[PDB]
């Protein structure tokens, strides 16, 4: 079993990988 | 919640340091002291890989437990 | 420049592989799997030291473009120099229409 | 040596135990064997016949005075070291924090007592076939060193591309369950550690260099 | 070029014993400024500083290596590049000159 | 003659040493290397001797009731390090003392 | 799963090739040595082994492409055998293949038949060749 | 004659001098270490103004003098205390393992 | 209406005059002949483990240049035989002992050279700490204390 | 605060990270770079604890 | 703010 199954692999970008910031103050575009 | 599954099989490594000065490692130039394949081979069956790593003694560990 | 040299010589002819050994590692019980928190203490400070050696000519464009743009505006920003009866006189001249 | 042996020894293991409570836990406490490869199994057997026929944790066996200097006094901590491990890793799940606590405690605990019983004098317990073998025999003389070390496993599988495996599994050296697969298809891999000891790395300028 | 370094380079490799010194072997082993950048002031002609030799000598991968290539380079390569250039390079001399 | 020089360091000897016992067994060809060799074996041996009698010699007439200042020593400990590791002494640090 | 020691199969050996070694000491009187000069051996017991784990991984030095593979049958009857590479199909010359591995992750299947009584036993190797 | 007793124990820091046996005698080795540290800068100084590298064999006579004296003078017991300011630290090798997950190369 | 300096990363830096010294991951195997490795591994898979095997290896074909110091080795121009019938360079672990001695035992230099080990005297823990690095906090307050007393 | 992204598991990395010296971009799980998991070019010597 | 130099400029002269 399992031949017929296709991989869906994980991409990551550099931006994803080093620098987000988070937080309800992620976005400047928010009243908070 | 789901597997994770690489292209590759891990990598396992026993010590993470080792001991840069050792006979067992750095065999020294001009052995001093004590067909076929020879006389002179000698085997040493270690009690573990931790003899080719650093660590501290346990008397170390008290004393620093102590305080 | 050939004490710096030499100096950056003898930085990059370090090994890459450049653990320390801490001594205070004992109160963190390695279990030959862990991984020692203060394993790169002294290769962290051979590259600060490295970079920080290779970055010089930057350090010395960035500090003289300050150096120049704060001197430039002396006769406008420093009280003594500007208070001087010889400097006024001087800007006054060059205002002459 | 062996009496401030043993104090640093108790106040190290009580020291490391915060979290596991490993050294606070009771066990039969009339239980011995002389081979510790078989442990668990005897002990399944014990259980079997006090388990039909229907005490003591290791600091009270300190605070007892029950282990002597002599190498009878530290093959009984490892033999109730290695027991507790055993017990508190088939009682607990698989996988969970309790499980690798208690596993990480016994490699710890296992290793300190190895060395330390070596440096104080104290123990606790062939190439023919291949003609590579041959030449190097007839060509070198072999300044030898042998150990021994668990190889571990991970989990393979074939696709329409290509294989893939798994992460390493966290199953302790001392899980006797035989396995589960969590499904059919799996195919178990054999990992073996690496070999090279004295491997050699580039210099610090390659990974400093001006970009 | 000295005779410690000739018996060094001959105990590297362990092709020690097959050699043999002669009278004369042993008693022979026995003894403006251009301104090339712009950061600092008026750049000269480029001309100019071609016209100059360059000599870095004390970093390894030169003074400029860019971004991607860096980053997608192999380490094992390099590492046996710096055994052979950096540590292994007198036994290999000798070896060119004695050892046929 | 040929006058194989002294060993800067015990390295040095190690190696002078494995040439000698590599050459041995074929006297009658080298005959030469190896009696250099046995001159610099004899001036090593002949100096550690004269060491081991002047070491004798020092430790057992030193003094009776002399001590040393730790602020010297101390000083003296540090601009050892520093000058030992290619680093620069100030120049008020030993001429003051 | 289970537990199922091996019957046919018997101490697999995967070892270096003797061409390389004899390459790397001898240089036929023309070019330098090498410096790094590590040989490598694997050795697999038929019994005291699983036939429901029969995959093992480890990683080679890119120098060291060529390996040999050497197999013993403790069955002395006869039996049908096939090593497979990354799929292509390798000839022997107690069996001895010689083995010219490919940069990257490599699949060897081998593969033992009785054909009296019938009966399979499979070994598959991932070979890890650096860059 | 030649004795393997010398040949294995020797090392270049073994040429005790007669000055050091006289301040040794006679008091006051401070005053010698103290001289020898000026000398080794001055050298150190003329070695640096000149553009070169590998220190003289002079130097490392008065770096091996100094240490020394220094050794025999803290051996003998004679300072009160001996400061203790160390790293307490110190640098080793770490295995260097590569990575499993092949590669592409587009 | 203070000259904060540089680091001196003293631990970073090598001995120059005599390189001996170094730390044991800061020296060259070149010197001593050591640069190319002739290893031999052999595992063996068995039982749930590994046997590893490692082996060094030494030409067998040099006479007089891989095996052990023996009487019959020198002739009448040695005086050997006491001396083989009856260490010298330190170690990590050994360099690791000597500092957590000088951490317990401050300055009782027996009981240290006790715990390093019966291989080196106290001579050589002497040498060992002259020439150990020393903090840097410490040399900056030492030559501020001297550029303070200088100045005032 | 921040977050960030081992470069071959999507699971982001707590409360340390292994940064690439050659990279400068790509940063590594702890327990991605315990089991080598980056990539074959890349030697454990190429990252760095922080 | 940064001690890069110093100590060469400081030993030259
Ligand atoms: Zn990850």
């Amino acid at each position: 079993m399992f031949e017929t199954m296709v991989a869906n692999p994980i991409k990551v970008s550099r931006l994803q990988s080093n620098g987000v910031l988070t937080g309800p103050a992620a976005n400047t575009k928010s009243i908070h | 919640g789901e597997i994770l599954w690489f292209r590759g099989p891990s990598v396992i490594v026993n010590e993470r340091i080792i001991n840069s000065g050792d006979p067992h490692l750095s065999l020294p130039l001009n052995r001093w002291f004590t067909l076929e394949p020879d006389v002179e081979n000698e085997k040493e069956s270690l009690p573990g890989p931790f003899v080719l790593g650093l660590r501290p003694s346990a008397k170390f560990t008290a004393h620093r437990l102590s305080m | 420049s050939a004490r710096i040299s030499n100096r950056i010589n003898e930085l990059e002819r370090l090994p890459a592989n450049l653990g320390t050994y801490s001594l205070d590692d004992c109160l963190e019980f390695i279990t030959k799997d862990d991984l020692s928190s203060r394993m790169d203490t002294f290769k962290i400070k051979a590259l600060v030291e490295l970079k920080s050696l290779k970055l010089l000519t930057k350090q010395k464009s960035i500090r003289q473009k300050l150096i120049n743009n704060v001197a430039s505006q002396a006769h406008h920003n420093i009280p003594y120099l500007r208070d001087s009866p010889f400097t006024a006189a001087a800007q006054r001249s060059v205002q002459i229409r | 040596k062996l009496v401030d042996f043993l104090v640093n020894v108790q106040s190290i293991l009580n020291a490391a135990s915060v979290k596991c409570h490993v050294v606070d836990e009771s066990f039969p406490a009339k239980f011995f064997e002389k081979n510790p490869d078989k442990i668990y199994e005897s002990y399944c057997k014990f259980i079997k016949n006090r388990s039909n026929s229907e005490l003591t944790t290791i600091n009270k066996r300190f605070e007892n005075g029950e282990y002597e200097p002599i190498q009878g006094g530290f093959y009984k901590l490892y033999h109730d070291i290695k027991l507790v491990c055993t017990i508190l890793i088939h009682f607990y799940p698989q996988g969970t924090r309790n499980y690798q606590l208690v596993d990480k405690f016994y490699k710890f605990s296992s290793e300190l007592l190895l060395r330390e019983c070596c440096r104080i004098g104290i123990a606790l317990t062939d190439d023919d076939a291949t003609e590579l073998d041959k030449i190097i025999s007839y060509d070198f003389i072999k300044i030898s060193m042998n150990y021994t070390v668990p190889i571990s496993q991970t989990y393979q599988i074939r696709t329409k591309d290509m294989d893939l495996f798994s992460s390493i599994i966290s199953k302790s050296n001392l899980d006797k369950r035989p396995h589960e697969l969590p499904n059919t298809n799996f195919k178990i891999n054999n990992v073996l550690p690496q070999t090279d000891i004295e491997n050699e790395a580039p210099r610090l300028g390659f990974v400093g260099a001006n970009t | 070029m000295g005779y410690y370094d000739v018996l060094a380079g001959l105990s590297a490799l362990e092709k020690s014993s097959q050699v043999v010194f002669s009278a004369t072997e042993l008693q022979q082993l026995t003894q403006k400024r251009v301104a090339v950048h712009g950061y600092l002031g008026g750049k000269v002609s480029l001309a100019d500083a071609a016209q100059v030799e360059y000599e870095v000598g004390h970093s390894l991968l030169g003074s400029y290596v860019p971004r991607q290539q860096l980053e997608a380079l192999s380490s094992v390569d390099f590492s046996h590049h710096f055994h052979r250039t950096l540590e292994c390079k007198a036994a290999l001399e000798t070896h060119d000159v004695f050892l046929a | 003659e040929i006058t194989i020089p002294k060993p800067r360091s015990s390295a040095q000897l190690e190696q002078l040493l494995y040439r000698y016992r590599a050459i041995q067994n074929h006297p009658k060809e080298n005959k030469l290397e190896i009696k250099a060799i046995e001159d610099t074996f004899r001036n090593i041996s002949r100096d550690q001797d004269i060491y081991e009698t002047k070491l004798d010699t020092l430790r057992k007439s030193i003094d009776k009731g002399f001590q040393y200042d730790e602020d010297l020593l101390n000083k003296h400990l540090v601009a050892l390090q520093l000058l030992e590791k290619d680093t620069d002494v100030p120049d008020y640090f030993l001429d003051l003392p | 799963m289970e537990y199922k020691p091996y019957k046919l199969i018997q101490q697999i050996y995967i070892f270096s090739s003797k061409n390389l070694y004899s390459q790397a000491t001898k240089p036929l009187l023309g070019s330098r040595p090498s410096c790094n000069q590590n040989w490598v051996e694997y050795i697999f017991n038929g019994n005291e082994l699983s036939q429901n784990e029969n995959a093992f991984s480890f990683m080679l030095q890119p120098m060291q492409t060529f390996l040999t593979l050497q197999s013993h049958l403790t069955s002395s009857l006869k039996d049908t055998e096939t090593l497979l590479t990354i799929n292509k199909e390798p000839v022997k010359s107690t069996e001895i293949f010689d083995i010219r591995l490919s940069e990257g992750l490599n699949h060897l299947m081998f593969r033992c038949e009785d054909k009296i009584s019938h009966e399979t036993e499979f070994m598959n190797f991932w070979i890890n060749v650096l860059p | 004659i030649i004795k393997l007793q010398n040949l294995y124990n020797w090392t270049p820091s073994n040429y005790i001098g007669d000055d050091e046996i006289e301040n040794f005698r006679n008091g006051t080795p401070d005053k010698l270490v103290s001289d020898s540290l000026l000398k080794l800068k001055r050298l150190r100084k003329e070695r640096i103004l000149n553009k070169v590298l590998k220190p003289t064999t002079e130097e490392r006579e008065l770096y091996f003098k100094v240490k020394r004296i220094l050794k025999e003078v803290i051996l003998a017991k004679k300072v009160s205390k001996v400061p203790i300011n160390n790293v307490r630290a110190f640098p080793v090798l770490q295995t260097n393992y590569n990575g499993s997950i092949p590669v592409v190369r587009a | 209406n203070v000259k904060k300096e540089f680091p001196v990363n003293l631990t970073i830096k090598k001995n120059v005059y005599d390189s001996a010294q170094d730390f044991n991951a800061l020296q060259d195997e070149s010197r001593n002949s050591r640069q190319i490795h002739k290893v031999y591994i052999c595992h063996t898979c068995g039982n749930e483990s590994i046997n590893v095997r490692y082996h060094n290896l030494r030409a067998r074909d040099t006479n007089l240049c891989s095996r052990c110091f023996q009487e019959g080795h020198f002739g009448a121009n040695f005086q050997s035989s006491d001396f083989i019938r009856l260490k010298k360079n330190w170690s990590d672990q050994e360099m690791l002992l000597l500092l957590e001695g000088i951490e317990m035992y401050e300055d009782q230099w027996e009981k240290i050279a006790d715990h390093v080990g019966g291989h080196k005297r106290v001579e050589d823990c002497i040498e060992k700490f002259l020439s150990l690095p020393i903090e840097d906090n410490y040399i900056r307050e030492v030559v501020g204390s001297t550029l303070n007393g200088k100045g005032g």
